[PDB]
DNA sequence: TATAATGGGA
């Protein structure tokens, strides 16, 4: 409803970045060789970064 | 030991010996002395900015130029924390962003072949790296071992944030060209900052000779 | 960045920040009443891994012995520097001389 | 250059003796039965004391509630069993020198496996990963070098590691193991033709179980993805992404087809009954996303699977009664 | 001229080629590749300005 | 449908730089009138 | 799971 009108740039703690974190990405896989659909607990997992 | 009979007369560490049936302690202290990130966020987080101001104005009323000229570079970092809140140890991460995913997409293009983003390439280099100082730090592994983690973990943040700045750039296997960190997606004539400014394709659009 | 802020705000150099973050040296939180070299180690101080380990792990030195040759001295003998250990291994530091693998009993 | 770093800290750590070697071998397997005979005296997990052994030894700093006070219990027992206490503390340390002074090996090993998606340090220090178990369950009785286990431990866990982490999109262990033989035959019969095979003959080469189909399905697998920024032209204003259409996401005439589609087929239903529109819906996945069944819907609205069809096929020929005079429905069609 | 660089970048194809394998008996065969100098034409003829 | 093209309450290119700049650790605020914060994601990205 | 193998490479 209101209307942007300043932008201020700051550090950013620890606790505000897991505050802008939807989960925490565990391991480094991306997607399934075989389905193509997103790793569990990869980069593109859809239970944190929403689905597709 | 003996219930209070003996007692050491200096400082140092212990180490009972069965053998000899003896205890023997060498002269060392317990100085508390640190390496990387944790050393420095120990140090940021210990700093009373407001004493320091007062050390360094005390310091550019003194007569040489220099002193006080570096004293008054020194003084503009502290009064910009000072004045806007910033905790100084914010600048050492504990918790790393991870952009979203179609802002870093994998798709298949033509033919079947993947296409990615270089992001993902140093994210998931940097994961490997800190998991692997998980299951070291737990496995009880001796300090060389996790010293080297800890680099090649620092390395593995920087070239996230800004590859190339510091060391070699990391580059895909079969290629010389450096990976796209986020600052490059800021930055240059293609970062964000550029990409308003410099015009876009515009639908409902034409040409035509006149 | 080209004027470090965290550089400025420790006052530490580039290469002084450069050596503590990529573990390179140390750095004294907390010197605990240490010295070295005939001087006390401050706050804020940077030293090497030899010199840490030599603060806080002790000094240590190993001699070495020809095969079959014995030593002149005791097992757990106080020794002084320059002494005689062994014939022509002298010693280079005081301290308390320990057998560690005995061939003959 | 983090490589002289580290070759240069594994420097200061000298080699040990076969006699050191031994000995630091027997106080770990020394340490680690001090460990399970304290598990049979106090009465708790083997892992539980490896950890607070562990801490003691190579670091001070819950810290002052669980640790200190399972170390208290320790320190609090008989003399004939605190030895082994001892024991296991100094075994702990045996195992910390045992492996600072074989680090010197894992390099050794490790550089071979060079240019295959790791680098020189994930390759050094997956190795130290296979370093750590072979020296836990190294057994020095069978009167081997430690450096023969070790290899085998240090090997294990560089394949494992880059079968697990150089690629970008995970593939299965064989899987790599059977692109590795299939690259490898493709280089000399490169030399031995002057140019690259077809897919027969690199078939015809790779034994039996092997066609023309197959080596072209897994050469399609073993090849990495490309690079969005790849530049594309001389010009630095360009990458290779800029190019790629979004197949995707809805272009803005197709997100207002469904849009259109949606309301269109509200205003058609409203020309039913509630329930014969209830039933099309359920019928259909409208509701939930899912074709209900006859059995599900009956049990909906109480009447049977022949009622339920009769509904359904009525407000079937109504809907096409109003779409021959409005043909609203007509496209969306394909 | 492109053509003496691919030669020299088989140059280095010929003298690696012999610390390693049989110094005694080895056939200019399996000791030259037609991939350098064919990516250097290729290279001259497809992407020269 | 015959109606006038709205604005867009917050364009995607100040989306995407907040973004970009929150993937830096940079705490990016966007602040209205009286430098209370205005949530340029509505309901999407807040938590 | 065990011959032994112990400081890179452009």
């Amino acid at each position: 409803k209101k209307e942007v009108r300043k932008v201020r740039i700051a550090l950013a703690s620890p606790e505000k970045i897991r505050s802008w974190s939807y989960g925490e990405v565990e391991k480094p896989e991306t997607i399934n060789y075989r389905t193509l659909k997103p790793e569990r607990d990869g980069l593109f997992d859809e239970r944190i970064f929403g689905p597709i | 030991a003996d219930g209070g009979k003996v007692k050491s007369e200096i400082y140092g560490r212990v180490e009972v010996d069965l053998v000899r049936n003896v205890v023997r302690v060498v002269e060392s202290y317990d100085i508390d002395a640190r390496m990387g990130a944790e050393a420095i966020q120990e140090l940021l987080k210990e700093l009373d900015l407001e004493k320091l101001e007062r050390e360094l104005l005390e310091e550019m009323k003194h007569p040489s130029r220099a002193r006080r000229a570096k004293a008054r570079k020194r003084l503009e970092v502290v009064r910009a924390f000072l004045d806007s809140g910033n905790r100084p140890e914010w600048m050492i991460l504990e918790a790393v962003p991870v952009l979203p995913p179609d802002l870093r997409p994998m798709v298949q293009v033509d033919g079947g072949r993947f296409a990615t983003s270089d992001l993902n390439d140093l994210y998931r280099r940097l994961i490997n790296r800190n998991n692997r100082l998980k299951k070291l730090l737990a496995q009880g592994a001796p300090e060389i071992i996790i010293r080297n983690e800890k680099r090649m973990l620092q390395e593995a943040v920087d070239a996230v944030i800004d590859n190339g700045r510091r060391g070699s750039p990391v580059t895909n296997p079969g290629s010389e060209r450096p990976l796209r960190s986020l600052t490059d997606i800021l930055s240059g004539k293609q970062g964000r900052f550029r990409q308003n400014l410099l015009g876009k394709r515009v639908d409902y659009s034409g040409r035509s000779v006149i | 960045d080209v004027p470090s802020k965290i550089g400025t705000l420790l006052d530490l150099s580039a290469t002084e920040l450069e050596q503590v973050l990529y573990f390179n040296k140390y750095i004294v939180l907390d010197p605990k009443g240490a010295v070295l070299d005939g001087v006390p180690v401050e706050k804020r101080q940077l030293l090497t891994d030899e010199e840490y380990r030599e603060l806080r792990y002790g000094k240590q030195e190993t001699y070495p012995l020809p095969a079959g040759v014995d030593a002149l001295v005791k097992d757990g003998e106080e020794v002084v520097k320059g002494q005689e250990l062994a014939p022509g291994v002298v010693s280079r530091m005081d301290g308390v001389a320990l057998y560690r693998f005995p061939r003959r009993v | 250059d983090p490589v002289r770093q580290y070759l240069h800290e594994i420097g200061q750590v000298p080699l040990l003796t076969l006699e050191e070697e031994i000995d630091l071998a027997r106080k770990v397997e020394e340490g680690m039965e001090a460990i399970k005979k304290l598990s049979e005296a106090t009465g708790l997990d083997q892992e539980l004391i490896r950890e607070v052994v562990r801490a003691k030894i190579l670091g001070t700093a819950p810290d002052p509630k669980t640790v200190e006070e399972v170390d208290g219990k320790l320190k609090s027992l008989p003399k004939e069993l605190k030895r082994y206490l001892h024991i296991a503390r100094e075994g702990e340390a045996a195992r910390q020198h045992l492996i600072e002074a074989n680090l010197r090996l894992v390099v050794s090993i490790a550089k071979k496996y060079t240019g295959r998606g790791l680098s020189f340090l994930d390759l050094i220090q997956e190795g130290n990963q296979g370093l750590i178990r072979a020296v836990e369950k190294f057994e020095y009785k069978r009167r081997f070098k430690f450096s023969t286990y070790a290899t085998w431990w240090i090997r294990q866990a560089i394949n494992r590691a880059i079968a697990d982490q150089a690629r970008t999109i995970r593939i299965p262990v064989h899987m790599v193991e059977t692109i590795n033989k299939l690259s490898r035959t493709a280089r000399q019969l490169q030399q031995e033709l002057g140019r690259e095979p077809s897919y027969e003959e690199i078939a015809e080469a790779m034994g039996p179980g092997w066609d023309a189909k197959r080596v072209e399905e897994t050469l399609k697998i073993a090849q990495e993805p490309v690079s969005l920024e790849t530049p594309i032209g001389d010009e630095k204003d360009s990458f290779y992404g800029d190019f790629i259409p979004d197949e995707n996401l809805p272009s803005p005439v197709e997100a207002a087809a469904q849009s259109l589609l949606s309301e269109e087929l509200e205003k058609a239903l409203s020309k039913l009954s509630e329930r014969e529109a209830m039933v099309l819906k359920l019928r259909k996945g409208l509701i939930d996303g899912r074709e209900h069944t006859l059995e599900e819907v009956g049990a909906y609205f109480g009447v049977t699977r022949e009622r339920i069809r009769q509904i359904e096929n009525k407000a079937l020929r109504k809907l096409k009664y109003h779409e021959s005079r409005t043909r609203k429905l007509r496209d969306f069609l394909e | 001229d492109q053509f003496r660089v691919g030669l020299a970048r088989l140059a280095r194809g010929v003298r690696e080629r012999m610390v390693m394998g049989s110094p005694d008996t080895l056939t200019p065969a399996k000791l030259v590749n037609s991939r350098p100098l064919e990516a250097a034409l290729r290279e001259f003829f497809s992407r020269s300005q | 449908k015959g109606e006038d093209v709205p604005e867009p309450s917050v364009p995607e290119s100040f989306r995407v730089l907040v973004k970009e700049l929150q993937a830096l650790a940079l705490d990016v605020q966007t602040l209205d009138e009286k430098d209370n914060p205005v949530d340029i994601f509505e309901g999407l990205a807040s938590k």
